[PDB]
RNA sequence: UAGCGGGCGUGGAUCCCUGGAUGUCCGAAUGGGGGAACCCGGCCGGCGGGAACGCCGGUCACCGCGCUUUUUGCGCGGGGGGAACCUGGGGAACUGAAACAUCUCAGUACCCAGAGGAGAGGAAAGAGAAAUCGACUCCCUGAGUAGCGGCGAGCGAAAGGGGACCAGCCUAAACCGUCCGGCUUGUCCGGGCGGGGUCGUGGGGCCCUCGGACACCGAAUCCCCAGCCUAGCCGAAGCUGUUGGGAAGCAGCGCCAGAGAGGGUGAAAGCCCCGUAGGCGAAAGGUGGGGGGAUAGGUGAGGGUACCCGAGUACCCCGUGGUUCGUGGAGCCAUGGGGGAAUCUGGGCGGACCACCGCCUAAGGCUAAGUACUCCGGGUGACCGAUAGCGCACCAGUACCGUGAGGGAAAGGUGAAAAGAACCCCGGGAGGGGAGUGAAAUAGAGCCUGAAACCGUGGGCUUACAAGCAGUCACGGCCCCGCAAGGGGUUGUGGCGUGCCUAUUGAAGCAUGAGCCGGCGACUCACGGUCGUGGGCGAGCUUAAGCCGUUGAGGCGGAGGCGUAGGGAAACCGAG
């Protein structure tokens, strides 16, 4: 029956409604202290593509 | 139920294929496997020397049966499928407009 | 699509010329030879089959 | 299903339809039994002469529910099966997560039990955001959405709306009348029975008030009739010649039709036989609200009082199933323990909970309809033809496997029809040689077809000094087809040559599969996605369930999904 959208990556990723899957930056959690603002403002967003074609698929049915 | 045919043991022609157009006699309805023994299929069996009923001469047969779908009605004419009517009382089966059941004796 | 279907198909028959809508059929009781003589008169023959 | 042999019908048998009848012994077995189909027995009654032997018909085990003076007992039912469908009572493991315990598989297979054509369920402490609808089951979209999770695998609903279908009510308790119980006779506590009422601007009670009224509606119930099934009845139109064993096929004319569906008729028929369209049919039985008589039975407004509205319950806690909820802030339902209300400012819910506003009246009950399925009747198919098809085409749940639970085969066709082969001959028979039969015995009796691997007999070429994945290229010998030219074949010699498949860095490998052949046997589909493609469409597309029609006949049905705005997780900003 109807394939199930993967609730997970659905609950945690973006793709601009043109087809370019663009995600969210990590390595940002339990660090911060000896680090600097450079890593801060950089640790504000992310990118990606190529295998996020397979991920663009994994989204599935409602596309999104 | 309705093994019933249309042929009666009286006298009727034979539009067959063996001896086509042979005058069919008394007919003898046998049985419920659509067949008839008219007076026709004449062969001879190789019966043994059976001393009682077949003395020192045993090689003989007469009239063997045949198929029932090999005959057609008879009247003062020819075959042609029979029409039946309820006579109000009895049940006469006059022929194709041409009269009389083909068996008669008060019908 | 299928609307045009009928149209196209039916209308394409019309391109050939094999067609007609009689006002009312003369054989009024539904018996064979009525429609038969009727057909021999209405441009019919025997070798031609009738989505009638 | 033959012979022997004897009967019966137009005083309408057989055969089909119905009702009853005889219906032994087993089996829920049901008198007691017992290793199933066997062995005993009591009382009512009978026959043999029948008091001892024996039969016949009668009668008898248990549970519940309802009556009988406990008593003697009377009463209706129960209990068994059942392929699927069905509601509850318990409840797996393999797997997925590439381990694996949360989870999943699934409350799924499986065990119990019971219920019936149905059930299950079922008239609102509902559903949920608007002063919205209004029992139940079903189909659809909602939507893999909302939720859920080592936030992994994965699991995963409800409102709304588009339709099927349509159904409403039995009561307790308030109060009252009676018979019974007992009691600390008493203006009494419990019970059986009738009246009485049924709820959301609350409903009635009781008295008082309005005027309460012919009527007005009318079952799930009563009964009957059209019909429906268990058998049927009838029913359209042809010959002559012709080859052939046999015509239905070949020609000549003719014909029925509301019927040219099909099968069969020695093969290939609209007019041969059976039948097809159409038209009628139940004496007896079963089935039916389709229509109606009839029946149970239903309907009002108002003041006061201050009576009752479902108790080991709701409510708090604890241990918790189900649901999206794996316990999270955790709701509602259900319940095992413990604590344990009230009778309408009463109660439960609006997702912890308090405030404001709405929803509905609990803890007793019955309900058809559309749902679900295939033991079964008929009907059909871009279903199969004896390794297929159901396991079982023919006597398949037979053989035979094993004590056992249980396993589970094989095996079809002569012809139109038996005409199914007398008589001679050899022979113990068997089986054949002749004859005779049919169109034909190359259809000869497990007999239409008869192949392959396969074992024989005749003939042609070749072989007894010779080293072989067995052939290949050329040439000679040869024998037989050939008009020519050539062709088959066969091998006398010599140049060349390490089988097939699988597996491997890599095989002749002394790695393996394989004796040989016939046959059976493996990349499909169901949902959705996704790229490319053929077309209708155009900022537009297309309906789903279903309904109308159909007898391979289609159209209708815009709920909904698709598409134009995205960007921030969000509020929301807006070609920004």
């Amino acid at each position: 029956p109807k394939m199930k959208t993967h609730k997970g990556a659905k609950k945690r990723v973006k793709i601009t409604a043109s087809g370019k899957v663009v995600a969210m930056k990590t390595g940002k959690r339990h660090l911060n202290w000896q680090k600097s603002g450079k890593e801060i403002r950089q640790k504000g967003r992310k990118f990606v593509l190529a295998k996020p074609e397979a991920e663009r698929i994994k989204l599935l049915l409602p596309y999104e | 139920r309705v093994k019933m045919h249309v042929k009666k043991g009286d006298t009727v022609l034979v539009a067959s294929g063996k001896y086509k157009g042979r005058v069919g006699k008394v007919k003898e309805v046998l049985p419920k496997k659509y067949a008839v023994i008219v007076e026709g299929v004449n062969i001879v069996k190789k019966a043994v020397r059976v001393s009682p009923k077949y003395p020192q001469g045993g090689f003989i047969e007469k009239e063997a049966p045949l198929h029932a779908s090999k005959v057609r009605p008879i009247c003062p004419a020819c075959g042609k499928p029979t029409r039946v009517r309820k006579k109000f009382l009895e049940n006469g089966k006059k022929i194709r407009v041409c009269a009389k059941c083909g068996g008669a004796l008060d019908t | 699509v299928r609307k045009k279907g009928l149209a196209m198909a039916v209308a394409d028959r019309a391109r050939e010329g094999k067609l007609l809508l009689v006002e009312a059929f003369a054989g009024v009781n539904g018996k064979t030879k009525e429609f038969l003589a009727w057909a021999k008169e209405a441009g019919l023959d025997g070798s031609e089959s009738v989505l009638l």
